[PDB]
C-alpha cells in the first residue's frame, strides 16, 4: 500500500533553491536540462509549513546544552557529560549533529539537575534515551547517524544503535520541459544625492519558472512500524503531508518573486511496487499554439500511466489511482480512457479518499491524536 | 546601396561562467573595433585565413560605416538586435571565426533598396547624439573652495533643454525644425531611450628612450569618452527623392562609429 | 622544508568533491578536465608567495592524486621502504616476497609521470595489509629530488634496514 | 493578516524597467515570452511617489559623514567622523561608506550629537555609533522592504558588539507579467498599453512588529501604499488600473496562472475585458479546489467607474473610486477612517 | 537498487525486454558503444530501443541461420516502444505485457505453467 | 540451453550505487564516462527482492 504521489504545479518567475553561486538548481534528465527544487528543501519546506504545527519536533541541535538551561548554568556541567558522550567539544558549543528531537527534554532537565550522581551512569542513561526517543515523525521520515565519538571518556558507552529505517524516500522536482535560466539586474540607487549617478550596489540575480513533476514515496507499513502504532497518527503525518504539498513551496528569495502557485493535478495511488512516471517527460513538452503546457504534461502523464498501468499486469496486484484538478480544469482522461479510477475537484475530500484508502479513517477525529 | 542586416550576439544566462559578448557590448570603442575589422582587405586575404596574426589597424579598409545596438522580441526569445548596412560586401567569416561565442546565430545578408517619393506613412526609428556646442562655455568652474578660474573652452557639452517641460516635446520640437534642412519632416515623435553611453580609448604616448635607438620604452594611458543618447522614432513624410538618400547615406547626426547613425 | 608542509596540510583540508574529481582523473593530465585545472590552481599558487620553497609541479598533481585515490594520513617516520619491508618480513621467502619484492623495485627505474600504476599497486598492497599512516612529505620531498641516485639508494637502504630488522 | 492586492493595468512599456543591455525585462511564462517590470522597482517607486512623502522615513545611504556636518552647523567634524565610522567597521574608501547603511531620518542627529563630543575615545565612539545604528528601526520604509546590517571584521577593532541587526520585510511583490503574447517590434498613444498583472502582499502583524507595535502609522503605510501602487507608473522622473482585486486570507496564493495560455487576440481593444474573463474564470476555479470552510478569504472588486465587470460572486463588492478602496480595505482590520490616519510623519 | 533512493527516488520499470532461446552466450552491448544523443524529434528511451533493435536484428542476420533458428519474445508495457522503424517481424512474438514473456519464456522451457511451479516451495 | 534477459531502464536524479566518497559509480565503455550499477548490487537486490521472498533457501551468514 505505497503512498505515492504524482503533483504537477506550475511556478510564477522565481529562484526557490539555489547554491552557494546564486543560481537556481538544475539537473539533467532525458539528455536536457531541467529545473531541480532539491529533495531536502521540500521536506524543510513542508516541516516548517504552518500546517505542520501539531505534529513538529524534530528539533536541530548543534548548539546543546544551552536549551537545558532554558528548560542552573548548566553550560559547565552538561557539556561536561555531553562531552564524556562522545560529542566532543570545539568552541562555545558541541561540534557534533544531535538529533535528541523529542518533546521527552523534562527527562535530560531532570537527570541533568539530579546532583546526586557521577558521570559514567548519568551519560549512560542519556544513550538509552536519546536512542529510543522515538517520537517526531519528521525522524521517522529521515533517520539519524548520532553514534557519538569514541575519543573520549573511559569507554564504557555501551550505548544502543539509533538507526529507525526511516520510510520516506523523496525524488528531486522534475521540470516537465526545457529549464530557461534568466538574469535579474538590481541597482541600490543611493538615497542622499552625490555627485554621481548613484547606484550603490549592482549585482546580478537568476530565476526561473517551470511546471513541476513531483515524486513522494512512503510505504505505510515502516511508517507505522516506526511510529510504534498510533493508526491515527500515521493518518495525521500523511494528511499533513499530503497537505504541505498541496499548500507549501519552499521560501527561497520569496519576498522578491512572490511565486505562490498552486496545484494543477493530483496523482495519488496505493500500490506494491514503487514506480516514478518522471520518464514520461523524458520527451520534454512543447507548447502547440492551441494548448497551455499544463494540459499538455497532463496528457503526456496519462498516456506513459496507460502504458504502466496496462503493460504491467499482475491478476494478484491491483492497483488504483486518484486525478485531481482544482473544479476538474484539467482532467487526465482526455484522449482515450477513465484511467483514475475517481476524479476529485477539491483538495479535502481527496484527503477524505487517501484516509478511507488508507485505513477508513475520517478527517475530524485525526487531529485528536496529536502525539 | 542598403545592406541592411542582423548580428543576433549570445547574451548569457549565468553571470558565473565567463560571458564575452555581454563584456564585449559595455565598452562601443572595443563595440566599433569589433564592427570595423569586419570587412578587412583583400591585400593579405590571400595569405592566412586563421585570424592569428599581429593586429594592425592600417592594414583594415578605412571605409567610414554605421550600425546600431537594439533590442526586439521576435515571436518567442528576445534578442539583442545589432542592424549594420556599408557601402561594402559583408564578408564575417573571419571577424567571428574564433570568436563564435560572440555569436548566436550566423548572420544573415539582405538586399534592400529606397523608394518613398513623398508622404507616406511607412517609417521608421532614429538614433542621434543630443549634443550641441555651448553658448556659454562658463570659464572652467575649478575646484579646492568651488570657484571659477579659467577663461574658455569650446566643449560639445549635452543639450540643456527647458525646466518647464518633458523633451517629448522640446526634443521633438528640435529634430521637428532640424528635418526640413535633411529633406524630410514630422508629424509625430515620441522618444524611447534616453541618456548616456561610455567608452574608453587608448593613447599611445612617449616619455622613456631608448640607448641604441629612438624610444620605443614608452608607456601607456587611458581616456574616457561620454555622449548623450536618443532613441526615437515617428511617421515621416520626405520632402524629395533625391537628396534625403544623403542623409540615408549619412544618418542624422554622424557619431557613426559611436552608435548613433541613420533612420531604421 | 617549511613549504611541502603546507601543501600536505591543504591537501588534507579538500573536501570529497573535489577529491571525488582528482580520483577521476587518474592517468590523465590536467588539462582535458577544467575543474582539475582549477583544482590544482587553488591548491598549488597561493604555497609561491609565503614560502620559498616549493616542491615540483607533477611531484605535487601526481601526489594528489594518489592522496585523492588512497587517503591517507600524515604521520612522520612511515615512509614507503619501511612500511615496505616491515610486510615483506610478513611473508614466505620462497615464492610470494621475490614477487613484491620485484613490485618494490620497479619503482626504482623509473620517471615520475609513468610512477602513477606502480605506486598504485604498491599502496594497493599497502591498503590491503591495513596501513593507515604515509609520511607524504617525506614522500613528497624524496620525490622531488628523485632523479639524484644518492636518495635512491638512501631509500633501497632504508628497505634493507627495516628487513633485516 | 495578509494583503494580497491584485491590479490589472494598461502599462505602456515604451518608458518602463530597462536591463542593462536597454531591453525592456522579459521572463517566459507557460513556456513562452511576456513582459516583466521588476519588483524593487515598483517597491522604490511607490517609496519614492507623491502618496508616501510624509512616510519615507529611511535613508539607505553610503556617506554618513557626509550627512553629519548638515545638523551639526559647525565645520570641523569630517574627518574625525569618518575614522569613528571606521573603528565601527563601515570601511572608507571615499567620502562614501562602502557598504550600504540604512538608517532612519531623525538618528543621523544623534550620531551627529555623539560626535561632536570630544571627552571620549574613539572606541566607545564607535561603541555609541554602533548603539545608534543596532536598533534604529523607526521608519516604516524599514518596516516594509527590511534590512539586515552587518559590518566588515578584516581590520576593525575587536571592542564592539552589535544586537540583532535585521528586521524582516513585510513587502512581498511580484515581478509583474503581461498576461498576453509580448507585441513584437523588423529587417525590410504610439505603443500598445500592455495588459499587466501585478501582486502585492503586505504582513500586518509582521510589519506592526517591525514598527516597534504602532497602528495609525502602519495603517497609513498601508492606505498609502495601495493610494501609491495605484497612482503611480512604475519608472523613473493618470493611467488608472483597469481592476484592483484585493484580497485578505493568512497565506499567499499567486493568481499568475490565470495567464499560462495566452490571451492571444486579435482585437486591441477586445483584450483587456477577457483577461479578466480569463482571472475571473480561474479566482472561480481556485476557489472552488483550495478556499473551502475553514480560513474564508474576502475580496473587494474595483474598476474606473465599473466598467469592466467581475465574473458571479467571486468579490464581495464593486466600488468605482479609488479613495473608497483605501477606506474599504482600511476597514476590515476595524476602523481607521483614513481622513485621520495621515497625521503621522 | 536500493541505494541513496531516501533522498533519490528514482523507482522506474524497464520499458525495453528482449529474451532470446540460444545454446551460445551474447551480449548486446555493442549496440551501446555510440552514446545515444538526444535529439528534438524523439526520446532517448526510444531511440537506445532503435539502436537496439538495429544491432539485434543485424546480430540475428550475421550470426545465425543454422538449422536451429534463434527465437525469443520482445516486451515493451502497451506497445508504445515497437522494435525501431526498421525490418519487422524479427522477433517471433511482440508481447505488451510482462507475465505473458514470462509465461512464453516458461512454455518455451518445456511446457510448464506459471501457477502451478510456485507449488514446488 | 541458454536463457538471456536483456532490459533497458530509465531513472530519475538518483544515487544507486555511490562511492564511500558519495560519488555515483561510474566506469568507461567505448571511451566515455558511463553510470555503472554494480553486479553484485544488482543480484543483491533481485536476492532481497519481495518477489524472491518466495524462493529463498540459503541465507550466507557470517556467524
Amino acid at each position: 500500500m505505497l503512498i505515492e504521489i504524482h503533483m504537477i504545479q506550475n511556478h510564477s518567475p522565481a529562484n526557490l533553491n539555489r547554491d552557494d553561486l546564486g543560481a537556481p538548481k538544475t539537473c539533467y534528465f532525458g539528455g536536457v536540462l531541467r529545473s531541480r527544487i532539491s529533495s531536502q528543501c521540500i521536506k524543510r519546506s513542508i516541516r516548517t509549513s504552518n500546517d505542520f504545527k501539531a505534529l513538529l519536533g524534530g528539533v536541530r541541535t548543534r548548539r546543546l546544552a544551552d536549551l537545558i538551561q532554558q528548560e542552573t548554568e548548566c553550560w559547565k556541567k552538561a557539556q561536561e557529560i555531553l562531552n564524556k558522550c562522545g560529542f566532543k567539544n570545539k568552541d562555545d558549543n558541541t561540534k557534533m549533529l544531535v538529533f535528541m528531537s523529542k518533546d521527552k527534554i523534562k527527562d535530560l532537565a531532570r537527570i541533568v539537575l539530579d546532583n546526586s550522581l557521577g558521570l559514567t551512569e548519568a551519560a549512560q542513561q542519556v544513550a538509552n534515551v536519546i536512542a529510543q526517543a522515538t517520537l517526531a515523525p519528521d525522524i521517522a521520515l529521515c533517520g539519524r547517524m548520532l553514534e557519538p565519538n569514541d575519543k573520549d571518556k573511559d569507554k564504557k558507552v555501551k550505548w544502543s544503535n539509533t538507526t529507525v529505517e526511516a520510510a520516506l524516500q523523496v525524488a528531486h522536482a522534475i521540470s516537465t520541459h526545457i529549464a530557461r535560466p534568466e538574469i535579474d539586474y538590481f541597482v541600490a540607487a543611493d538615497d542622499v544625492p552625490g555627485e554621481d549617478a548613484g547606484a550603490g550596489h549592482i549585482g546580478e540575480s537568476m530565476f526561473a519558472s517551470a511546471c513541476f513533476y513531483k515524486y513522494f514515496s512512503i510505504d505505510w507499513e515502516q511508517l507505522v512500524k516506526n511510529l510504534k502504532g498510533d493508526t491515527n497518527l500515521a493518518a495525521h503525518t500523511v494528511g499533513a503531508f499530503l497537505l504541505a504539498a498541496a499548500k507549501t513551496n519552499p521560501s527561497g528569495k520569496q519576498n522578491s518573486f512572490a511565486a505562490h502557485n498552486y496545484p494543477d493535478g493530483i496523482l495519488v495511488e496505493f500500490k506494491n511496487s514503487p514506480i516514478s512516471y518522471a520518464n514520461a517527460f523524458v520527451r520534454p513538452v512543447s507548447v502547440v499554439k492551441e494548448s497551455d503546457l499544463v494540459e499538455q504534461s497532463i496528457g503526456q502523464l496519462s498516456n506513459y500511466v496507460n502504458d504502466i498501468r496496462l503493460g504491467y499486469y499482475d491478476e494478484q496486484s491491483p492497483v488504483i489511482g486518484f486525478w485531481f484538478s482544482p473544479n476538474n480544469r484539467y482532467p487526465l482522461g482526455y484522449k482515450h480512457s477513465k484511467l483514475a479510477s475517481r476524479n476529485i475537484g477539491n483538495l479535502n475530500e481527496l484527503v477524505g479518499a487517501v484516509l478511507d484508502y488508507i485505513g477508513g479513517f475520517k478527517w475530524e477525529e485525526v487531529q485528536k491524536s496529536k502525539a | 546601396m542598403i545592406y541592411l542586416s542582423r548580428l543576433l550576439i549570445d547574451t548569457g544566462g549565468n553571470p558565473d561562467r565567463p560571458r564575452p559578448g555581454r563584456k564585449w557590448l559595455d565598452n562601443i570603442y572595443n563595440v566599433h573595433r569589433r564592427l570595423s575589422m569586419a570587412f578587412p582587405s583583400g591585400l593579405r586575404r590571400e595569405q592566412d585565413p586563421h585570424f592569428l596574426k599581429p593586429f594592425s589597424p592600417n592594414d583594415f579598409q578605412k571605409t567610414p560605416f554605421l550600425f546600431r545596438v537594439d533590442n526586439n522580441i521576435d515571436g518567442n526569445d528576445k534578442r539583442a538586435i545589432i542592424i549594420v548596412q556599408s557601402v561594402l560586401e559583408p564578408d564575417w567569416d573571419y571577424c567571428f571565426q574564433n570568436a563564435l561565442d560572440f555569436l548566436a546565430a550566423p548572420p544573415e545578408t539582405k538586399e534592400y533598396n529606397p523608394e518613398f517619393k513623398a508622404g507616406q506613412l511607412l517609417r521608421f526609428r532614429l538614433r542621434v547624439n543630443a549634443s550641441v556646442r555651448r553658448h556659454i562655455p562658463e570659464m572652467v568652474q575649478q575646484d579646492g573652495q568651488t570657484i571659477e578660474t579659467g577663461k574658455i573652452l569650446h566643449k560639445r557639452v549635452s543639450l540643456t533643454w527647458d525646466a518647464s517641460s518633458t523633451p517629448d516635446q522640446a526634443l521633438a520640437d528640435w529634430l521637428a525644425a532640424k528635418s526640413p534642412k535633411l529633406g524630410f519632416t514630422l508629424q509625430r515623435c515620441e522618444l524611447l531611450q534616453l541618456g548616456w553611453v561610455y567608452g574608453s580609448k587608448p593613447e599611445p604616448k612617449n616619455v622613456k628612450v631608448k640607448e641604441q635607438g629612438q624610444g620605443y620604452w614608452r608607456e601607456h594611458k587611458y581616456n574616457p569618452l561620454r555622449f548623450r543618447a536618443a532613441l526615437l522614432e515617428g511617421v515621416l513624410e520626405v520632402d524629395d527623392p533625391k537628396l534625403f538618400l544623403k542623409t540615408l547615406s549619412s544618418g542624422i547626426g554622424k557619431a557613426k562609429s559611436f552608435g548613433f547613425g541613420l533612420l531604421s | 622544508n617549511r613549504g611541502t608542509v603546507d601543501f600536505i596540510a591543504s591537501l588534507e583540508n579538500l573536501k570529497e568533491g573535489d577529491l571525488g574529481i582528482l580520483r577521476k582523473l587518474r592517468g590523465a593530465r590536467l588539462d582535458e578536465k577544467l575543474p582539475g585545472f582549477d583544482l590544482f590552481s587553488a591548491l598549488w599558487w597561493p604555497l609561491r608567495q609565503k614560502n620559498q620553497r616549493a616542491p615540483k609541479r607533477e611531484v605535487a598533481w601526481l601526489i594528489a592524486k594518489l592522496f585523492a585515490e588512497f587517503r591517507f594520513e600524515q604521520r612522520e617516520g612511515a615512509t614507503l621502504p619501511i612500511l615496505m619491508g616491515g610486510i615483506c618480513r610478513k611473508l614466505e621467502p620462497k615464492k610470494e616476497l621475490p614477487r613484491v619484492l620485484a613490485r618494490f623495485d620497479q619503482l626504482a627505474s623509473l620517471d615520475i609521470m609513468q610512477m602513477e600504476e606502480p605506486l598504485s599497486v604498491i599502496m594497493g598492497i599497502l591498503r590491503k595489509h591495513q596501513q593507515v599512516c604515509l609520511d607524504w612529505v617525506g614522500l613528497t620531498d624524496v620525490l622531488s629530488f628523485w632523479e639524484q641516485e644518492p636518495v635512491k639508494r638512501e631509500w633501497s637502504d632504508s628497505f634493507i634496514k627495516a628487513y633485516k630488522i
